[PDB]
RNA sequence: GAAGCUGCUUUGAGUGUAGACGAUCGGUCUAAGUUCCUUGGAACAGGACGUCAGAGAGGGUGAGAACCCCGUCUUUGGUCGAUUGGAUAUGCCAUAUAAAGCGCUUUCGAAGAGUCGAGUUGUUUGCAGCUCUAAAUGGGUGGUAAAUUUCAUCUAAAGCUAAAUAUUGGCGAGAGACCGAUAGCGAACAAGUAGAGUGAUCGAAAGAUGAAAAGAACUUUGAAAAGAGAGUUAAAUAGUACGUGAAAUUGCUGAAAGGGAAGCAUUGGAAAUCAG
RNA sequence: UUUCAAUGGCCCGUCUACACGGACCAAGGAGUCUAGCAUCUAUGCGAGUGUUUGGGUGAUGAAAACCCAUCCGCGAAAUGAAAGUGAAUGCAGGUGGGAACGCCCUUGUGGCGUGCACCAUCGACCGACCCGGAAGUAUGGAAGGGUUUGAGUAAGAGCAUAGCUGUUGGGACCCGAAAGAUGGUGAACCAUCUAGUAGCUGGUUCCUGCCGAAGUUUCCCUCAGGAUAGCAGAAACUCAGAUCAGUUUUAUGAGUAUGUAAAAUGAGAGUU
RNA sequence: GAAGCUCAGACGAGUAGGCAGGCGUGGAGGUUUGUGACGAAGCCUUGGGCGUGAGCCUGGGUCGAACAGCCUCUAGU
RNA sequence: AAAACUUUCAGCAACGGAUCUCUUGGCUCUCGCAUCGAUGAAGAACGCAGCGAAAUGCGAUACGUAAUGUGAAUUG
């Protein structure tokens, strides 16, 4: 904690170094996609692999 | 274009998420983000807290609680000392800009958070950074 | 923030536990590390 | 890296820095801004632009109404009046 | 792992110092182990070989044979032992070289100088 | 071949710290350790901490 | 021809061993001598304070140490420099004073205190001089009130016209001597 | 961090249990059933799955749990089957009925081939 | 700074002994399997059972050796010499009727000449030849002015001086994302060698038997060179024209084709030979 | 695999039928490194940015890694020849338009909007230019008037690193011309400068796929050339359009053709 | 193997030139409990297989000590 | 419509010395040190070994003597 500091408070043993903050808040994209906040709005899913 | 030129895995997750949102819904906002996430770094100019504050409290206002959305960097503007309460979603916030929003104001969001909040992009302003550079 | 259990010389679980440092919440960027490792491993090359 | 290069594909194919009024209040330490901006205090903050390597104080921008004394070598001809109605004072460094 | 800045891990230099050594150092390189009994007797691990030393061949086709070093042939890094010989084609006999590392000392050529050498290596004479 | 070829290469100091933190955080993910080749099938805990 | 820098780590390590060898040679006394507080000579840098070469003969005279004693005990003396503003007198004076205050001189000839050198000798310690004697920057002021008399002072009343007055002073002076 | 970022690191390019060839890639990892590298069957990248592997005349199974997945010693637990090829089949489908069924068709098929070993090994 | 005046401060260009401190050389001291089975000419290989590790750098030994060997680590060390580093203490001489530093001055302050400089010629402001040739608040140099001036700063024409710095040579060390015998130095070997040119100079080619010469006894044929048997070897498909031995190229055997070319391609037949 | 039959098959490379090179084989053998500049992409940070000139630490392996110090460079301010002055009009503007979104009328469409980048315009804001001189200590400046000016301000976007490509300079893709100088040896030769002048001659090393011109334009030239197009492209953004056409037709004036305008016809059509 | 699966339609000469994906070589970091004196590399071959191709895998013979796959770096490729 | 001859194919043997593996060599970088000579240097010539022709070693004391150290060789 002293060496690397944190993403919000400066490191004690590195002057003015804040841990880089992630580009995305959550990396569990599949749970985002299958979440109710998304699956409730998506239009009727088209067919998967189809017959010729 | 059909894919982003970066190798950032976290950016590719955004592309994966928003490909689904664009092709499984009719929201043109999702298509707009997908086209802009594919763009190169110099085609995604920064935006400033000063500009966003001006663009919200502009003329008839009409901002209220609408979350501002920009695909790029949200830099700070030290020329302003009064920062209003704002809700902003972007790829990345500079350290100074994030602190100024949080300490006196509203919230900062990432694009995946915005999708879990407004997947159709309802009640958002889709600002863009100045391409004059 | 979770906590981790320290272990002993004999291999048993110790009583005390430590909070998980914030460094373990940082992004995992394989491409940035490869680019830096590519350019740091060049810094102990003797000229020929 | 030679392996990506085009040669490995042609085988066969033959003195006065300037500061404007929108930036004086950014030259303070943040605690000075915290405890001195907007508060009706008898004593006003003092800004020495020369300590930030700035020679002439130009007058671009708007001001907060907090009184503040600015110490400078040279100053533009509007930069002083804007700080008049800002309630602070300008006095000139030797 | 070496840490002194004075020694070489380089193969080039180590081979040159080995094959290009004087006789006063080749004697050190021809050191042979002591057998268990005399090892525990003297508390010593190995000594440089000497003429008239009584040894046993541990490795090679000459394994198990005993004898005495009739002469240490330092330049060729060989040792010579009687009755350890090869039948020449014509009918003569020419002994064979067993390297100092592959023998074991069973009976020393004890001498005053060898006595001080043993007692100098923290040993008991 | 000349000796004054460009042997050493600059890297932004913040980028170096970014990558060191990312490799440290990556050392706490048992999936990453197994893929890299370490045998942690019976390690009690990743991260692993022994006493002082 | 082509100056290469492959010895840069080597040269850095040489200096370290040079300092360590030098310091260990004269361990009792500080490795780095003291320097006065001096101001860079130009309009770009005159605000700053840096370390000069030595203390001028005015300052040693004021501090009560002769120019001979100062050299013996590690105070460098600069004869070329002359200090004119009596603050430069001052700021260097207590600098010498505090250096003497923290200074401990081992008695010569088997530890019998001579004059006022010292009595204790076990306190031998090699310290960084910039620790006990750091050089500070200019003391800036903070939170001074009023000066509304300077408010009416409308800058260019001095600047614009006195600059013109300075520019035309030669012509003006020539005029006055002409009609006289 | 999360499972997609783990897959994006190890799955695509580097893993110690992955085997690339001319144009095909296999997963040697002892906890995968289909033996091939994908996000649906990745051992390292994904949460709890089920696999089986041979030992000196019997078969035994690997599983995970989500709470304990930070402690690799007992992250996987081992259960043993050494009674019959058929009874193994009923056991395996039973222990995955309360679990997602996208793996059974690969899992149950893997068994019989492992048991076919024992028959052919006996012959 | 000299010369007068004052009261504080000080002091060696010395000489034995003891102990500590470092520098180097010289030497000495350094942990643990060579225990079994298989292959092999050889175990340093594979397997089993162990050991040391401040030592799992490296090299050698009849094939990949931490434990056979030299070493490596402990080592910025223990020991033993030898001198020296100067400090510490000590002892003895010294001479010390002493001189110097700083309060003051009642003042005196010497200060580098064919040099500076000017004109002139050459050359890269600097220097040099040429003729003239100085001065004492003078002289040099600049901000100013003004073309003159104030102002600032320094004291040339005598001299010494460690450190930071350079180092394709010399000698000694450690290394390499280097080259691997037409490469790398011209030179891995009998290399500035053989050799060439009157001469200055020029300047090659050439690494590898084997673990050990065990470098082939002996018989026979031939004058001999050599051959054939033998004999050594794990191996002569390792015989000194020596590891591996490619192509161009030549000879022998077998097969096939061919009446002023051939080579190549597509389709099949025949002969040979595979394959599922 | 060999051979036979039928059928076809000029020797390859280079220049412009030739000519020039090629007896055969093996090995070597030619766009390299570096500095500057420019575009583009990526990474870090962001009104900041860059610590490797330097200091600390790292002795168990130490030319690394890590830490500290921003003097300074570039950016944050432009204009003027220079003295010198030195940039939100207008929710830091309007004017129209303009992204998505909201926003519906609860369908959507359409609109309501909002307006990002912007886009064009403009209102202006600072410097220079010109006219005027409120004042204020000869000095001096304001208010105000220009439709003269700037890749100006108008709510900063740059800095560092790596890669690709292009270009400039270093031997400069490799090979090849007489010559000239310096210093020597002998009665012309030698060694260095030299890896020279090369505007040329010759050569320039793997595969597949995709897109694919030009020879004449646009002018300009002292010269060869460039331009410039065209073509081929590469990136950004409008309208589902009369938005086009190596085309026809109708009408229309003038003396089948001419043009303009509009029906047919095919195509998503523009751009900077 | 979302860098994946699937359906449909049209199209296919090519110089300078523009673009993309691959084959091969020496050395570096990482990984494969990787191969090997019960024979590594090399070399030969009327032996076999794979790829449109660059090239790759293998059988037999000779040989005798080191070598390769994957992900990256690098160049006297 | 043979053989010889030429050509092609394969086996074997020659010729040649590629390939592979290696290496007391080179090259590059860094670090350390300062030491020639009229008290005869650098270089050259002639000699010196039991048998050496080679390379180094040496100077009529001549592949060295004195002294110290090691401890029992030298080698075709």
């Amino acid at each position: 904690d002293s060496v690397f500091g944190s993403t919000t408070e400066v490191a004690q043993l590195k002057k003015n170094y804040f841990l880089p903050e992630n580009i995305i808040s959550n990396a569990d994209v599949t749970r985002l996609i299958n979440s109710d906040e998304i699956q409730s709005i998506v239009k009727a899913a088209g067919p998967s692999r189809v017959k010729r | 274009r059909s894919k982003p030129a970066s190798e950032n895995v976290y950016l590719k997750l955004l592309v994966k998420l928003y490909r689904f949102l664009a092709r499984r819904t009719d929201s043109r906002f999702n298509k707009a983000i997908l086209k802009r996430l594919f763009q190169s770094k110099t085609n995604r100019p920064p935006i400033s807290i000063s500009k966003i504050a001006a663009l919200t409290s502009r003329k008839s206002a009409s901002s209220q609680n609408k979350t501002t959305v920009v695909v790029g960097t949200v830099t700070d503007d030290e020329r302003m000392l009064t920062v209003p309460k704002l809700s902003i979603a972007a790829l990345r916030f500079t350290k100074s800009a994030r602190a100024r929003i949080l300490k006196a104001g509203g919230e900062v969001l990432t694009l995946d958070q915005l999708a879990l909040r407004a997947p159709t992009g309802s009640n958002t302003v889709l600002v863009r950074g100045k391409k004059h550079a | 923030r979770p906590t981790v259990s320290i272990y002993n010389k004999d291999g048993s679980v110790s009583s005390e536990t430590l909070a998980l440092p914030f460094v373990f919440k940082a992004p995992i960027r394989p491409d940035l590390v490869r680019s830096v490792h590519t350019a740091v491993a060049k810094n102990k090359r003797q000229p020929y | 890296p030679t392996h990506v290069s085009k040669t490995r594909k042609l085988r066969g194919h033959v003195w006065r820095p300037t500061v404007n009024l929108d930036r004086l209040w950014t030259l303070l330490p943040n605690e000075a801004r915290d405890k001195y901006l907007g508060k009706n205090t008898e004593v006003a903050p003092v800004i020495n632009v020369l300590q930030s390597g700035y020679g002439k104080v130009l007058g671009k921008g708007r001001l907060p109404e907090t009184p503040v004394i600015v110490q400078t070598r040279y100053v533009s001809r509007r930069a002083e009046e804007k700080i008049k109605q800002a309630g602070g004072v300008v006095e000139l460094i030797a | 792992m070496k840490f002194s800045r004075d020694v070489t891990s380089s193969r080039r230099k180590q081979r040159k110092a080995h094959f290009g050594a004087p006789s006063s150092v080749r004697r050190v390189l021809m050191s042979a182990p002591l057998s268990k009994e005399l090892r525990e007797q003297y508390k010593i691990r190995s000594l440089p070989v000497r003429r008239d030393d009584q040894i046993t061949v541990i490795r090679g086709s000459n394994k198990g044979r005993e004898g005495k070093i009739t002469s240490v042939y330092r330049k060729k890094f060989l040792l010579l032992i009687e009755r350890v010989t090869r039948e020449k084609a014509n009918g003569a006999s020419a002994p064979v070289g067993i390297d100092a590392s592959k023998v074991v000392i069973t009976k020393l050529h004890l001498d005053k100088d060898r006595k001080d050498l043993i007692v100098r290596k923290g040993g008991k004479v | 071949t000349k000796t004054w070829r460009k042997w050493h290469v600059k890297v932004n100091q913040n980028e170096k710290r970014y990558a060191i933190a990312s490799a440290v955080a990556a050392s706490g993910v048992p999936s990453l350790l197994l893929a890299r080749g370490h045998r942690i099938e019976e390690i009690p805990e990743v991260p692993l901490v022994v006493d002082d | 021809y082509v100056k290469t820098w492959f010895n840069q780590p080597g040269r850095k390590l040489r200096r370290r061993q040079a300092r360590q060898t030098k310091a260990a040679k004269i361990a009792p006394r500080p490795v780095e001598a003291i320097r006065p507080a001096v101001k860079p000579p130009t309009i770009r840098y005159n605000m700053k304070v840096r370390a000069g070469r030595g203390f001028t003969l005015e300052e040693l005279k004021a501090a009560g140490v002769s120019r001979r004693v100062a050299s013996t005990i590690g105070i460098p003396v600069d004869h070329r420099r002359r200090n004119r503003s009596e603050e430069s007198l001052q700021r260097n004076v207590e600098r010498i004073k505090v250096y003497l205050a923290h200074l401990i001189v081992f008695p010569r000839k088997a530890g019998q205190p001579k004059k006022g050198d010292a009595t204790d000798v076990s306190g031998a310690e090699q310290t960084d001089v910039a620790a006990v004697l750091p050089i500070t920057q200019e003391a800036v002021e903070e939170a001074k009130p009023i000066t509304e008399e300077a408010k009416n002072f409308n800058a260019f009343s001095t600047l614009s016209n006195e600059r013109a007055y300075a520019r035309y002073a030669g012509a003006r002076a020539a005029f006055q001597k002409k009609r006289a | 961090q999360q499972d997609e970022v783990i897959w994006q690191v190890v799955g695509h390019e580097f893993c110690s249990y992955r085997i690339k060839g001319e144009a095909q890639n296999f997963c040697r990892n002892e906890y995968n059933v289909t033996g091939l590298c994908n996000r649906q069957s990745c051992p390292l990248a994904n949460s709890r799955y089920a696999t089986v592997r041979e030992d000196n005349g019997k078969l035994y199974l690997y599983m995970k749990t989500i709470e304990r997945a930070h402690f690799p010693s007992k992250l996987w637990q081992r259960i043993k089957l050494s009674k019959n090829y058929a009874k193994a089949l009923e056991q395996i489908d039973q222990q995955l009925l309360y679990w997602p069924g996208r793996q059974i068709h690969r899992c149950k098929q893997r068994l019989t081939r492992l048991t076919q070993y024992l028959l052919k090994a006996r012959r």
